[PDB]
């Protein structure tokens, strides 16, 4: 059980994910990293079953590469964000589905941040914020409560821990720290781990 | 199996092959499938061995007991009621297709059906078994009213040498008893007294 | 291997008034793909003021109809006095649950008056949970029907609209409305429709003719 | 199984069993209880001394719980009958209301054995 | 579903309801299950709805090309081995169950056609969750060689009884009927089932839904 | 289903959502999932509404003969107990219960959470149901012992109302009851379409 | 079911000379709402319009891969396409996958693009069409928009009164539905504009 | 019994002014196999009613032995009161609804007819205990094949003359011995009226084979 | 169902009873499951009616073509074999059960079995479908070597009678075929003309 | 999953137990107590299924009370112990098995500390140191690797939190907390919990 959120603001989208791999009863790393680097100003945001999450992914990485190395510019996150369900839904009757659940954050110089929420099926929805995994569950519901949409970065990851510390407190497993990076203009930054 | 009943006027003939398998092994070949139930009363008895040997001897209990306190013999009637009584009564935990036959003074000879499930029907002759598939033609286009003991007797042999013949699960010796005011005659077909009916072979 | 239930169709409704309470039901008895009857209302008289509607499977309808009917008597010689609505509907729901695991196989919506002479209805499901309702729909057109009942008897999703009382005459052409639309789309509703409107004077008895398709 | 009407009424409204059992009880060693203010006893003549008895093995003041105690006075071995089934049910109690049980409580539960002994065919 | 056909004198009635269920619901109210096939010929269908459209669609059409290149008037025969031997190369999962008749240059012809692929050339037929019902009414009263009204009367006796009796069917009976001189298309033929009246009215004049956003685009 | 409960200073807090439904059908919009036990002890619904109601009746009648019999109103611990011991006897027959018992007796405020699979337990807050997912987010993020008496009735509502929205399965109105030490009273019955109007 | 797995519920309506088209707002993954704008009516013309219930999935994939034969359709032509040719081009798109289908059922609305006739249809999953005079209806609340649509509508409704016949016969219908609702999109189509309101509507 | 195993096909019933009629074949069919081919499947309960079943014969038969001691102990008193129709029909709905209950059916489906104080009685009974009452009644493949032609016929004359439903179902057992592959040409009739209860058979129906002839 | 053909000096006799049945409803009563294959060349359908006839069809147009390209009239061997071939090849899609039987003028009236699984063997007399359960005993009994045709037709119609009474899933009419040199003579059984034998009343 | 652990040194036992009661996704109750005291020298901890686990150490615990009034003295661990393997193998095959995992320890005036190990079935052993749950198999190697006979309570609490913060490391369940005993001589003692 893996955890991704994002939260969109006016100018910006973060985006966290727990940095746990598990296996049966043990966590095997702890400092594992959920998100992929698609271009300057993307992250995909990728969990589900193993070998399909890093199999898909890096296809979807090295396709959204190839287009900016053939064409000189990148594509759009929205461009992406279609390209990426196009992808996963021709696989979805195939002899070779992905089971993976996805976020695509990104920025668009002429339409701003970006946030998209995709499942297994393919099914893509922009949102102002989202999050997969069972800590969904739990911490949906902070978002609605405090979020709005002009919401300032700091304002934010003090959300976004809200969430995380609510996991910490009412989520049955071990998830003790937390990827996160936010992507604007100026592309995507790493910040703290957030960690307990 | 195959087991077979028919009237007379005067008495009945029954008869049955004489196989008992388990799966396709013939664990008995010379099985005798036709149990006295009372002086002039019989039944043939198919499906599983256990339990109509088991109800026979249930039925035989009863109906001795019920002939003492009567100082009477048993009616035919109620010999095949006893079975039926039994046989529907416990449809869910026995596996047996059984045929009443006999003597009495009061109805002469009679033949009962008692099918799998309990029912109980009166017949001009029955059969039963899983033979009984193979003989419901000749049975339906040989049968007639007004035949005799002699006639019955070849009627009945022939009728289960046919099935014996198809059946996997029936063969062997044909037993046959004949039973009447006077008494019950048994006796067994073997080998060359079985009636023959050629293979088509081809011309 | 043998199923001790099978679906026989039925759509049935209560309406609570100020001074009545309506409970009507189709009349047609099927199974399968099969018509067994259209002549058979899941309407029962238990006492003068009240009246039970059943649908669901036709065999545990008419054993709980005949339950309650023992029961209803028995309560009268210990008790000396008729069973009101509410006590039928609590004890229904003890009859219901006595069955909790192998249910009746019917869906009761009981109408009539209370002890104010006021209009009451009571909906149940099958194990006897129940509540007091203004209005309700059951068995087989019962998604058809109430989102009617809580649009025009709710006021549901309307605007400058006064909430006036529900007359009887109102009431009526509601309950012949919902029904008349319920035959086109349901298999099963169809035949007839038998309303039984409980006052203070007592029960009476309408009849409109459905589709027969 | 033995069912015989033990106690039942006599012409004046009388339990003759009951009052005989009375009658047992009158027979016992004397038991005395005070409640203090902040303290209660029992005291209970011996019933024999004895020097060559084991003290410890008659005493006639008996712990049911923790927070209470009897005495009696009557037969000695339908006491321990009484005893252990009050022992049994303070028990229950602690098991299925988690508090200990009143003095009250368990009076009365021995009170309704009692009782049922005057009115329950066989005994 | 109740469809029927019958052989008269002088060539072919089919018959056929109108409702279309979806589970024990009623979708269409007005389902038109007799299908052209040619001008000569038609075709009823019950069975899974979409495999009876793209199945004589496809089978029509197929017809079309065949009389193009002929320049002769197709024969029943011809569409009765064209559907079989598409409905048994597909082993059943096609759900076309059909009445097709017509009239060649041979005469008159009935078949029945199921899904697996097997036909039955015969004088009268029903097909459908309603066909007991209307075949009952055929083993009843049909007599061969019957006029061309008492074949209409006979095959909207056959519907009717399966409209009444199947609560998978119902609405109107429409009939076929095709002879050597002639094509009559009756949809409807009778509308035995119509809905009651409404008593109350439930017009919401302006206003009554709140609005939360609108917007307007002109067109030209 | 949503329900939850919280004990805080003030006594206990006790809210739910008021529909039910047979598998995506609306069944009701008016249920009373907060169960009037007696005057001093409520009780919740959740999973089997036929479940809950019977077996919380049954307790409020066991409750009462308590009562007659020993002449004290039964603890909040011995009333929950009573109710765990009634549906153990029931363990894998598919009984669907999950229940908070709240009251307040010797002891102070009492909550236990009850369920069909056995448990029996005291706490601080619980939610129970389908939407108790979405509750423990609202409530825990708002959550304190120290609350003042309104500013406990707008979370419990809230956390409540923000279950509705992301659960299907809740909706229709929000109730709300409060445990005091003289008995329960009934707060509030807010229609969810007019409570997102005023957040 | 397949079907209930994402929720949702369209409807379309006939007018004098308009039609209505109008669809719930949730996306949500069986009791989980997800988003609460989810589009599941599509522009095929400038007066002609696909709903889509169903698998959200395949929501998207049948809106998109119509629109990819439709526009083709149209550059070929050279003409805007009729109604009922929309309906057959979805109707072959969907049986051709009969065997492994699409989870979605389409309602069309929209007027002739030369004559402004008014024209409605659904469609099956597997692509069997329906044409009706009144009403279609396609989704999780099926019975409950029957129940709406056979008591309310009427013929010839001019738009002001086709607007809120299909509004309450949506809203009231969503609103017995755990899994359709959280909004509601109308559009009515007319010769001369198009017209698109979200509603009041409940958000649980 | 969990499963059937001689078993009866199609019972009819129709009500005619003054009595009822019911018909059934003779056929106790075990399988597809046609085996016992003499049986009747109809009873006379008492001088009003009669019974006709469907189903397992074994259990038909209990429950003519059940029925048939009932009315003897009932004769047994002399007390002036008997069993109407509607009691018979109640009770056999009552026994049937027990033995559903406790998941061990009667494997039947009967029809009950009867004759009292100027009324007929028509009463269906299921091995569920569904039960209901009708003016035509047909079991099995009756209900598909016979009952549409009884209810056309009814609709256009609601009151029959005893030899205008005697015709009716005679013609209905002709489409039966068409299109049901268990049905039998040797049935019973059996009316109640004033007079009592008569059982007329064995019966057959003329058939009709000229679509033979007609392929082409 | 129910079928049968028989061999005579000359010539075959080939019949059926006429039932369809899906579950217990009669689809057709008046089946004609004997389908000529060339002039003097018949087979005898059972099982699935899809099956067999989409067997016979391939069958026959396989052996038309054969016969025009050999300019002869085909063999019968060479029919079952044909028969044999594809009810063999798809033994495992296939619910068939066959009797091929006719004329030809190298050997004569010939009757062969191809039965479920595709194994064939010539017979002087062949039964099957369902119904034939009920008569092995019958035409055990009954048959003699050296019948003459009118005694063939007899003995087939004799024996699909006592079938048709027993068998629910056999009945309606008698179909019969006799094929010789002289070509193909058919003939229907139908009502009282087919024989009857008492049940056994009393 | 449930933890519990003991540790016997020379004259005592030394227990605890995670403090969480779960359901589904969440947990319910962080301050969870699965300890029961039988008498003044003897704890059960029982973990299992829900119902079962209390209504059968409650049971336990009511006849060990009971012995204790009807004789004047408790029983023994031993007997304890054994008492309670007695109606957990009497149950097994009935129509009211109990599905519970447990640890009894105790100590003996006269046979000092013991510490035995239950499973459902009811098998029952005696041993140094013992514990149940999935945590189990991630801490009885280190229980192995350093304990000794001799190991003294202040070594036992430091080797007790060894294996408590193996499970924060290395387990993929949240148990942030542990309830923590001992006995000896002198009866049972709280010891502060041990929290993370
Ligand atoms: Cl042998
Ligand atoms: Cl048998
Ligand atoms: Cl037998
Ligand atoms: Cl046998
Ligand atoms: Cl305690
Ligand atoms: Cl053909
Ligand atoms: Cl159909
Ligand atoms: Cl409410
Ligand atoms: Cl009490
Ligand atoms: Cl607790
Ligand atoms: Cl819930
Ligand atoms: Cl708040
Ligand atoms: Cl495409
Ligand atoms: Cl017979
Ligand atoms: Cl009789
Ligand atoms: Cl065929
Ligand atoms: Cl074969
Ligand atoms: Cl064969
Ligand atoms: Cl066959
Ligand atoms: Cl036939
Ligand atoms: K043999
Ligand atoms: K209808
Ligand atoms: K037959
Ligand atoms: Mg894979
Ligand atoms: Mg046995
Ligand atoms: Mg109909
Ligand atoms: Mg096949
Ligand atoms: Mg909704
Ligand atoms: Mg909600
Ligand atoms: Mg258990």
């Amino acid at each position: 059980m893996e955890y991704l959120i994002g939260i969109q603001g006016p100018d910006y989208v973060l985006v966290a994910s727990d940095r746990v791999a598990a296996s049966n009863i043990v966590q095997m790393k702890d400092d594992h990293d959920k998100m992929f680097k698609m271009s300057e100003k993307i992250l995909l945001l990728c969990v589900g079953e193993a070998g399909d999450t890093v199999q898909f992914a890096e296809y979807i990485q090295k396709n959204v590469q190839l287009y900016k190395m053939r064409n000189g510019y990148e594509l759009s996150p929205t461009a992406a964000a279609n390209f990426t369900r196009r992808n996963l839904a021709d696989c979805l009757r195939s002899r070779t589905p992905y089971h993976v659940n996805l976020l695509l954050a990104g920025y668009d110089e002429h339409e701003g941040p970006a946030l998209y929420y995709m499942d297994y099926l393919a099914a893509l929805a922009k949102a102002p914020f989202a999050a997969h995994g069972y800590g969904a569950f739990l911490t949906l519901s902070i978002l609605d409560r405090y979020y709005t949409p002009t919401i300032s970065r700091e304002r934010a990851v003090e959300l976004l821990r809200k969430c995380l510390e609510e996991l910490q407190k009412r989520f049955i497993l071990n998830l003790p720290t937390f990827s996160v990076r936010i992507i604007d203009k100026n592309g995507i930054h790493d910040l703290d781990n957030i960690s307990f | 199996t195959t087991i077979m009943a028919v009237q007379f006027d005067g008495g009945v003939v029954l008869g049955a092959d004489s196989r008992t398998t388990t799966g396709s092994y013939i664990a008995n070949r010379v099985t005798d499938k036709l149990t006295p139930i009372h002086d002039r009363i019989f039944c043939c008895r198919s499906g599983s061995a256990a339990d109509t040997q088991a109800v026979a001897d249930a039925v035989t209990y009863q109906l001795g007991f019920h002939s003492i306190e009567l100082n009477e013999p048993p009616l035919v009637h109620t010999a095949a009621s006893l079975f039926k009584e039994m046989c529907y009564r416990y449809r869910e935990d026995l596996m047996a297709g059984i045929i009443i036959a006999g003597w009495d003074p009061q109805e002469g000879g009679q033949v009962y059906s008692v099918p799998m499930g309990g029912m109980m029907v009166r017949q001009s002759f029955a059969i039963g078994g899983s033979g009984s598939s193979y003989i419901y033609g000749y049975v339906d286009a040989t049968y007639r009213e007004g035949m005799t003991k002699e006639e019955c007797l070849q009627f009945t042999a022939n009728a289960l040498a046919l099935a014996m013949e198809r059946d996997g699960s029936s063969g062997g010796v044909i037993r046959l008893a004949a039973i009447a005011e006077s008494g019950v005659e048994r006796q067994v077909l073997l080998g060359d007294q079985i009636p023959k009916f050629a293979v088509a072979t081809l011309p | 291997r043998f199923s001790p239930y099978v679906f026989n169709g039925g759509t049935i409704l209560a309406i609570a008034g100020e001074d009545f309470a309506i409970v009507a039901s189709d009349t047609r008895l099927s199974e399968g793909f099969s018509i067994h009857t259209r002549d058979s209302p899941k309407c029962y008289k238990l006492t003068d003021k009240t009246v039970i509607g059943c649908s669901g499977f036709h065999g545990d309808c008419l054993t709980l109809t005949k339950i309650i009917e023992a029961r209803l008597k028995m309560y009268k010689h210990s008790n000396n006095k008729a069973m009101t609505t509410g006590a039928i509907a609590a004890m229904l729901s003890t009859i219901l649950y006595s069955r909790r695991f192998f249910p009746y196989y019917v869906y009761n919506i009981i109408g009539g008056l209370d002890e104010e002479g006021k209009g009451a209805v009571y909906s149940f499901d099958p194990v006897g949970s129940y509540q007091r309702d203004s209005f309700k729909a059951g068995g087989s057109a019962s998604a058809m029907l109430q989102p009617l009942l809580d649009n025009q008897v709710g006021f549901k999703n309307m605007q400058n609209v006064e909430h006036v009382p529900l007359s009887l005459d109102r009431a009526m052409r509601l309950v012949k409305d919902v029904f008349i639309s319920a035959a086109e789309r349901d298999v099963y509703t169809g035949d007839a429709l038998r309303i039984c409107i409980v006052t203070k004077e007592g029960i009476r008895e309408e009849t409109v003719s459905l589709r027969k398709d | 199984s033995y069912d015989r009407a033990i106690t039942v009424f006599s012409p004046d409204g009388h339990l003759f069993q009951v009052e005989y059992a009375q009658e047992a009880v009158k027979k016992g060693s004397t038991a005395v209880g005070v409640r203090g203010r902040d303290i209660v006893v029992l005291g209970v003549e011996k019933k024999s001394v004895a020097k060559l008895q084991d003290e410890r093995t008659v005493r006639k003041i008996c712990a049911l719980d923790d927070n209470v105690c009897m005495a009696f006075a009557g037969l000695t071995a339908d006491a321990r009958i009484v005893i252990n089934r009050a022992r049994v049910e303070c028990q229950s109690h602690r098991l299925t209301v988690e508090d200990p049980v009143t003095v009250e409580y368990i009076t009365r539960y021995i009170a309704s054995l009692k009782q049922r002994y005057t009115q329950s065919n066989g005994r | 579903t109740t469809i029927a056909g019958v052989v008269y004198k002088d060539g072919i009635v089919l018959g056929a309801d109108t409702r279309a269920t979806e589970g024990m619901v009623v979708a269409d109210k007005n389902c038109s299950k007799i299908h052209f096939i040619s001008p000569n010929i038609y075709c009823c269908g019950a069975g899974t709805a979409a495999d009876t459209d793209m199945t004589t669609q496809l089978i029509s059409s197929n017809l079309e090309l065949h009389s193009l290149s002929t320049g002769r008037l197709p024969r029943v025969v011809t569409a009765n081995r064209m559907l079989k031997q598409m409905l048994f190369r597909y082993q059943g999962y096609i759900g076309a169950a059909l009445v097709l008749g017509g009239v060649d240059v041979t005469g008159p012809h009935l078949y029945s056609i199921y899904p697996h692929g097997s036909t039955d050339k015969l004088p009268y037929v029903t097909m459908g969750s309603g066909s007991l019902a209307a075949m009952a009414v055929f083993e009843d009263k049909f007599r061969p060689d019957m006029e061309e009204e008492e074949a209409k009367n006979l095959v909207s006796e056959a519907i009717a009884a399966g409209i009444f009796n199947d609560l998978g069917s119902g609405s109107n009976i429409d009939l076929c009927v095709i002879s050597k001189n002639k094509l009559d298309f009756l949809r409807p033929y009778t509308v035995p089932n119509k809905k009651g009246t409404r008593l109350g009215r439930y017009r919401c004049e302006k206003g009554t839904t709140a609005v939360l956003t609108e917007k307007i685009t002109p067109l030209e | 289903t949503t329900t939850l409960a919280f004990k805080f200073r003030h006594g206990v807090i006790v809210a739910a959502d008021s529909r039910a439904t047979a598998g995506a059908y609306i069944a009701s919009q008016t249920v009373k999932k907060v169960i009037e036990i007696n005057p001093y002890l409520l009780g919740t619904m959740a999973g089997g509404a036929a479940d809950c109601s019977f077996w919380e009746r049954l307790l409020a009648r066991q409750c009462r003969i308590y009562e007659l019999r020993n002449k004290e109103r039964i603890s909040v611990a011995a009333a929950s107990k009573l109710l765990a011991n009634m549906v153990y006897q029931y363990k894998g027959m598919g009984l669907s219960m999950g229940t908070m018992i709240c009251g307040w007796d010797k002891r102070g405020p009492g909550l236990y959470y009850v369920d069909s699979e056995g448990n029996r337990i005291s706490g601080a807050t619980f939610s129970v149901g389908s939407g108790s997912v979405y509750a423990y987010g609202v409530m825990d993020r708002g959550y304190s012992y120290d609350l003042e008496v309104e500013q406990a009735y707008d979370l419990a509502r809230r956390a409540i109302y923000q279950a509705t929205y992301r659960d299907a399965y809740s909706g229709g109105a929000v109730n709300l009851y409060h445990v005091r030490e003289d008995g329960w009273i009934r707060v509030s019955s807010d229609n969810v379409a007019d409570l997102h109007e005023k957040y | 079911s397949i079907m209930s797995y994402n929720g949702g519920a369209v409807m379309a309506m006939k007018g004098k000379n308009c039609v209505a088209i109008a669809a719930d707002r949730r996306f949500g993954i069986q009791a989980q709402m997800v988003t609460t704008d989810f589009q599941k009516i599509f522009p095929m013309g400038d007066r002609l319009y696909i709903g889509l219930a169903g698998l959200a999935t395949d929501v998207q994939t049948v809106a998109q891969r119509l629109k990819f034969r439709l526009n083709l359709y149209e550059l070929k032509e050279g003409r805007q396409i009729k109604p009922y040719t929309l309906m057959s081009m979805v109707a072959n798109l969907l049986y051709e996958k009969r065997f492994g289908p699409y989870y979605t059922e389409p309602v069309i609305a929209g007027l002739d693009p030369k004559t402004f006739k008014p024209f409605i249809c659904s469609l099956d999953l597997i692509g069997c069409p329906m044409v009706t005079d009144d009403f279609v209806v396609s989704g999780t609340c099926a019975e409950q928009m029957y129940g709406m649509c056979e008591s309310l509508w009427e013929p010839n409704m001019d738009p002001d009164h086709l607007f809120e016949t299909i509004s309450q016969a949506m809203l009231n219908a969503v609103d017995r539905d755990a899994v359709s609702g959280m909004g509601v999109i109308v559009h009515i189509i007319e010769k001369d504009k198009i017209t698109t309101r979200t509603l009041k509507a409940r958000m649980d | 019994t969990q499963n059937p195993m001689v078993t009866g096909t199609s019972v009819l019933g129709v009500k005619f002014e003054g009595g009822v009629v019911i018909a059934a074949d003779m056929l106790g069919s075990y399988g597809s196999l046609a085996r016992f081919r003499n049986i009747s499947r109809i009873m006379r309960v008492n001088n009003s009613t009669m019974l006709g079943a469907s189903g397992d014969y074994a259990d038909f038969q209990y429950l003519k032995q059940v029925l048939g001691q009932m009315v003897i102990d009932e004769e047994l008193l002399g007390d002036g009161h008997s069993y109407s129709p509607r009691a018979i029909h109640s009770w056999l709905t009552r026994a049937m609804y027990s033995r559903r209950s406790k998941m061990n059916p009667l494997w039947n489906t009967m029809v009950i007819g009867g004759y009292a104080d100027g009324e007929s009685f028509l009463g269906y009974v299921d091995m569920l205990g569904v039960a209901y009452e009708a003016p035509s009644l047909a079991t099995g493949y009756g209900a598909y094949l016979a009952q549409p032609l009884l209810r056309e016929v009814l609709e256009k004359q609601p009151v029959l003359s005893q030899t205008e439903a005697r015709d009716l179902v005679e013609r209905c057992m002709r489409v039966l011995y068409y299109r049901d592959a268990r049905s039998y040409n040797r049935f019973q009739i059996a009316t109640v009226t004033e007079k009592g209860v008569e059982i007329e058979g064995p019966l057959s129906t003329e058939t009709n084979w000229d679509i033979a002839h007609m392929i082409s």
